């Protein structure tokens, strides 16, 4: 086994970060995208079935089911209805920064997994949901598409074989929950973007009562590569449960913030140091650590410094992974403020089917302006945690989880800075 | 009075500025709170004796 | 924020709105794209080309593409009213955002609001008193690895300065539209020292692969 | 005519028994004397609906609105 | 190689997208009806 | 022979298949407080009312729309299924405002009796509680959309049974109007079939608005005219 | 605290308190209250006709 591992390269699954030698169907066919995927296509899709489920690949995206048993649950027999893939470019969770850059600079292997994707299911054809924020990359990703089809490669006699399969971009147009995986399905059927209730299952209704499924870009991405490379050495990564080659990266207060490709395992404050330049008045000077984007709580120092970087460890320290965000905030800046524009962020970007997020998201951001300027009593700060637990589960969706779990994650762990808040307060009126 | 909502009336500082409160007034007030389905008995030492409800 | 009509001339259908035989192209290509059976589908592209066609939609688009697409159009009005793109209001030709959530507040996004608030004189919200700098603050528009961003029309700007604002508020005045990349070196998203990330060139079909 | 009140008089006309079966009611009203009429129970009928009936492919069963 | 290999998106217009899409509308498997050809006939 | 199994509070009953959960509690005897389900329109599941404990397993689910799987048991007496009605109950009363006197509904507002018998005594949430301007839908119909407790029962009534199509959801987050986005008087058939449906005092009659109450108005059976079913 | 004259009252340069809400007709406990409530010609709700029988006032 490994003592958790650190950086090495050739272990980096996809190539072609930023600013590389080349992009185009030959530079494509230089980095290894179209080698000899007829061979592989050509062969069954119950095989890639048991490369994915012998891979143990985490789908990735921050919802934490794994991806072999969603494809496998995508794999009821032939009816009388089409089937769908839905890849899913959506970034929301303010920090996201995980496959723009990566469909900028490698959109054909994107292609080469959702077309992976789409005969290891038996798919007809697959809509690319990107978001509509990102119009000078969608026309690059259309670029892309068409090189694809001008070589005679996909649709009609796709790679040798007689398997039609199609591939088409839908903008979004702003939304946030667009992201999540079913208002994205009533969203491409042109109705306004709100999801459906969850125990009639996506994998036998979806696109207007079509068995689809969703996946999102890093999966699609690493998905071809797990055939053409080495059974389960992507699994060598890590832990086992959960392992990959995943985008671990920093916005917040560094120098040069930034993007890595390492293992699941690995400690996020040698990550945090030894690759973005370093925190901004150096290690002692931070004020926390959230990982995960917008839908984890807080870390304070002295528990971060013991944390690697894996989805079981962050459920041991009560938190959840996600994309680019892995950073930490300084001292100087108030968490309180940022935690209460993380709030009006959730408040401008939420639907209301669900009264209880609905309602909830207000009261948690007109208290948390109250908490800003400090004018409660702490029987207050209680009740909210009070509600934050109300919350949780009572939604259709897991925007309400990924606003309740914030004030959660402030009531754990920064409870005496606010008691001084609203004591500094009681001081400026008396 | 009791700390219940349901039975006794709230005054009148939280039904003026609250909505359960001026719910429970309305209906308290209106309908009735509703009583649980028994028989029951009861005496007091009244001046004159044992007072009796039944 | 006005998600009422009241008619008020200069809306209030018939106000002349017509597309070109072009579009109608294209709208053949969007509608061939979709399933039969399904051409009530195809209203956010196409409501988005209208407002590609028309800086801001109009009503008497809406009900026009209701009428190309044969839905009711209480839905071309729900979707027109739920997204962020179709501005209802009268726009200019340049539309300012400063997209300022969490890390762009966290790195100094009010610097880049009160620069834009004092050179370009009108406060945030509203509008200039001509057309081309309508300024609003928006939410988070994904790239965060760079600093409080600036979107102008379908255009991104990154690590930000205040003097590159002003080169960029004096060559939009003039007409000179800049790079869409980021400022300050870095080109794109890196680790700007030296290259902590991947050096040797992969070489692809030339190395070991497992059976195919 | 002096309050526009509503004077009645019917004395029997604010009486209202609550019974708990028809034959009770029968057995009371025939017991009791006067005549009666019964208006039959009409229960609500058991019917079937699911949220994937209601987003359906080629059914016209569909909601188009959420 | 440290010499950036896009910004060929530098020149791409406000109609691009839909003529590209529009340009790439042939050569594709027929999208096939089902049932009614809406949910109002 | 589609018989399934299951266990209100230990008692068994035998359920058809592909039913709901509130349609078998509804069989035994039980009611579940519901709000955006009605047995004449489609099951949505918006109001998050309907909520009841299943065993072995952590997660609250519905029951509007959850079909009945095999060998059920379900807590409708359980302690997280009544915090969890509490929860939502007072979620309801957050945004509506304080208007029963002067409303319609005294009697048959479902928020009263609902929040009587399941909610909480006490209200929170000192501060905040928009308000939504009111629309016009026509002489029949007076509308007071603050009331709206935006349950999106309306909706699917007019678009499912009138067919009209003026009725739709209009916004994100608190400020979502539900009404019609342009003012047109939305005068049509079955017009008055919708102050029935509004569960609220949001839609309400108009001829008959402020004249009486629903305690003193003593109900009295009766068989229509002027129309060939009565 | 006195139980008196039964009087109304109304608002501080304004018209009536009165709402005809129809609580006090519910809750008199010999049913002396008696209210006929119309509208008038600005649209906010208002009254007919608002009795107190005396002799039935049991205060
Ligand atoms: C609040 C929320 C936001 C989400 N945002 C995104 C997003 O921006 N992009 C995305 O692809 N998926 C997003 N998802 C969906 C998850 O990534 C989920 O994993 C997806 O449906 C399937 O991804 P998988 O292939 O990893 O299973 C979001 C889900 C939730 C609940
Ligand atoms: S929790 Fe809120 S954002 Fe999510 S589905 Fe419910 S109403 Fe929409
Ligand atoms: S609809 Fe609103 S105002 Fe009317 S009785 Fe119900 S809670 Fe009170
Ligand atoms: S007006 Fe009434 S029925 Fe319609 S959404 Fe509001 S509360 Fe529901
Ligand atoms: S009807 Fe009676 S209880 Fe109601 S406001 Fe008038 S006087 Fe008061
Ligand atoms: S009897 Fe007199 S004091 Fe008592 S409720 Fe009636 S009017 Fe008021
Ligand atoms: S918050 Fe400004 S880019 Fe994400
Ligand atoms: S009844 Fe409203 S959610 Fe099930």
């Amino acid at each position: 086994k490994t003592s958790f591992g650190s950086l090495k390269d050739e272990d980096r699954i996809f190539t072609n970060l930023y600013g590389r030698h080349d992009w185009r169907l030959k530079g494509a066919q230089s980095r290894g995208d179209w080698y000899k995927t007829k061979e592989i296509l050509l062969k069954g899709p119950d095989w890639i079935l048991g490369e994915v489920k012998t891979s143990g690949l985490r789908g990735r995206g921050g919802a934490g089911f794994p991806t072999g048993l969603k494809w496998s649950f995508m794999n009821k027999p032939s009816d009388g209805r089409p089937k769908y893939l839905v890849v899913n470019a959506d970034e929301g969770e303010p920090g996201t920064c995980k496959d723009r850059e990566i469909i900028r600079h490698d959109p054909h292997k994107l292609v080469e997994g959702c077309l992976v994707g789409g005969r290891a299911m038996g798919a007809r054809a697959a809509y690319i949901y990107i978001r509509g924020e990102f119009y000078n990359e969608a026309s690059n990703l259309q670029v892309a598409i068409r090189e694809a089809y001008e070589a005679g490669l996909i649709g009609k006699n796709a790679c040798g074989s007689g398997y039609d399969f199609d591939v088409f971009v839908v903008r979004g147009a702003g939304a946030y929950i667009c992201g999540e995986e079913t208002a994205l399905i009533e969203s491409i059927e042109g109705k306004q973007g709100k999801p459906r209730l969850k125990p009639p299952f996506p994998a036998d209704v979806g696109v207007f009562g079509c068995p689809t499924t969703v996946a999102n870009v890093e999966t699609v991405a690493v998905s071809p590569t797990i055939c053409r490379r080495g059974g389960a050495w992507f699994a060598s990564f890590g832990r086992e449960r959960n392992s990959g080659t995943k985008l671990f990266n920093i916005s917040g207060h560094v120098n040069n913030p930034c993007t890595v490709e390492e293992e699941m395992s690995v400690p996020l404050k040698e990550l945090i140091e030894k690759h973005a330049g370093g925190v901004t008045g150096g290690w002692d000077n931070l004020l926390a650590v959230i990982p995960g984007g917008s839908s984890t709580p807080l870390i304070p120092k002295s528990v971060c410094e013991t944390v690697l970087m894996d989805f079981d460890a962050l459920i041991q320290a009560q938190t959840g992974l996600g994309t680019a965000a892995v950073i930490v905030m300084d001292r100087s800046t108030d968490i309180v403020k940022a935690i209460a524009r993380l709030i009006e962020f959730y408040k401008h970007e939420s639907c209301g089917q669900c009264t209880p997020c609905r309602e909830g998201v207000d009261w948690m951001n007109k208290v948390m302006a109250r908490f800003v300027r400090g004018d409660a009593r702490p029987a207050e700060i209680d009740s909210l945690w009070e509600i934050s637990k109300q919350i949780e589960g009572h939604t259709i969706c897991a925007l309400g989880d990924g606003a309740a779990w914030p004030v959660q994650g402030l009531i754990r762990h920064f409870r005496p800075e606010l008691e001084e808040r609203m004591q500094r307060f009681a001081q400026q009126h008396q | 009075k009791v700390d219940d909502a349901k039975v006794s009336p709230p005054k009148r500082a939280e039904m003026k500025t609250s909505m359960e409160s001026l719910i429970h007034h309305f209906k308290l007030y209106t309908e009735g709170y509703q009583v649980p389905p028994g028989a029951t008995y009861t005496a007091i030492e009244a001046p004159k004796g044992e007072f009796g409800v039944y | 924020a006005l998600f009422v009509h009241r008619d008020t001339p200069k809306n209030n259908p018939e106000t002349p709105f017509d597309f070109t035989p072009e579009n109608y192209k294209r709208i053949e290509a969007i509608v061939k794209n979709y399933p039969e059976g399904h051409k009530a589908a195809a209203v956010l592209p196409v409501l988005d080309l209208a407002q590609r066609q028309n800086g801001w939609l109009p009503i008497s688009a809406m009900n026009k593409v209701a009428e190309i697409l044969q839905v009711p159009p209480m839905r071309v009005y729900e979707v027109a009213t739920f997204y962020t793109m179709y501005n209802r209001k009268p726009v200019g030709k340049y539309h300012i955002q400063v997209c300022t959530t969490t890390p762009c507040m966290l790195r100094n996004s009010d610097s880049i609001l009160e620069a834009i608030q004092k050179k370009l004189g009108i406060k945030v919200g509203e509008t200039t008193p001509d057309k081309l700098f309508t300024l609003i603050e928006v939410e988070c528009l994904g790239a965060c690895v760079n600093a409080p961003m600036v979107q102008i029309n379908d255009n991104y700007y990154e690590d930000l300065t205040p003097k590159d604002i002003e080169e960029i508020i004096d060559e939009l005045k003039a007409g000179k539209i800049p790079k869409p990349g980021p400022r300050s070196g870095r080109f794109s998203c890196e680790p700007a020292g030296g290259l902590t990330s991947l050096t040797e060139p992969p070489k692809g079909p030339g190395f070991g692969v497992q059976a195919g | 005519p002096l309050m526009g009140w509503a004077s009645t008089a019917d004395p029997l006309s604010n009486l209202v028994l609550t019974f708990s079966t028809k034959e009770d009611a029968i057995a009371f009203a025939e017991k009791n004397g006067w005549s009666y009429d019964v208006e039959e129970r009409k229960v609500p009928k058991p019917k079937s609906k699911s949220y994937g009936a209601n987003f359906s492919w080629n059914k016209r069963t569909r909601v188009s609105t959420k | 190689n440290t010499t950036y290999k896009n910004l060929q998106h530098h020149d791409y217009s406000t109609y691009t997208f839909l003529d590209l899409n529009l340009d790439l509308s042939k050569f594709r498997m027929p999208q096939p009806s089902s049932g009614r050809e809406s949910p109002r006939h | 022979s589609n018989l399934i199994e299951v266990f209100v509070d230990g008692q068994s009953v035998m359920v058809e298949p592909g039913t709901t959960v509130l349609q078998a509690c509804e069989k035994v005897g039980m009611q579940i407080p519901r709000f955006c389900y009605h047995e004449r329109l489609s099951v949505a599941g918006n109001c998050r009312m309907c909520l009841v404990e299943i065993e072995k397993a952590p997660k609250v689910v519905a029951a509007c729309a959850m079909p009945v799987m095999k060998g059920w048991n379900i807590l409708t007496n359980s302690e997280k299924t009544k915090k969890a009605r509490e929860g939502v109950m007072e979620f309801l009363l957050a945004n509506h405002p304080l208007d029963c006197p002067i409303c319609d509904q005294g009697g048959e507002c479902d928020l009263q009796d609902q929040s009587m018998m399941f909610g909480s005594d006490r209200s929170r949430f000192l501060e905040g509680k928009r308000a939504v301007e009111d629309k016009n839908i026509g002489p029949l119909v007076k509308t007071i959309m603050t009331r709206c407790i935006q349950c999106t029962r309306c909706i699917r009534f007019a678009s499912e049974i009138a067919g009209v199509d003026d009725l739709g959801t209009t916004g994100r987050g608190n400020d979502m109007q539900v009404g019609t986005y342009i003012e047109k008087m939305f005068m049509s058939e079955l017009s008055g079939n919708i102050i029935d449906i509004c569960p609220v005092g949001a839609l309400t009659s108009k001829p008959y608005a402020f004249t009486a109450r629903p305690w003193e108005t003593r109900k009295t059976e009766s068989i229509d005219v002027m129309d060939a079913v009565g | 605290r006195f139980r008196g004259e039964h009087a109304l009252r109304r608002y501080p340069s304004g018209e009536e308190r009165c709402i005809a809400c129809k609580l006090c007709e519910a809750v008199c406990p010999a049913q002396a209250i008696t209210i006929e409530a119309e509208p008038r010609a600005d649209g906010s709700r208002r009254t007919t006709r608002y009795d107190i029988d005396m002799t039935k006032c049991i205060y």
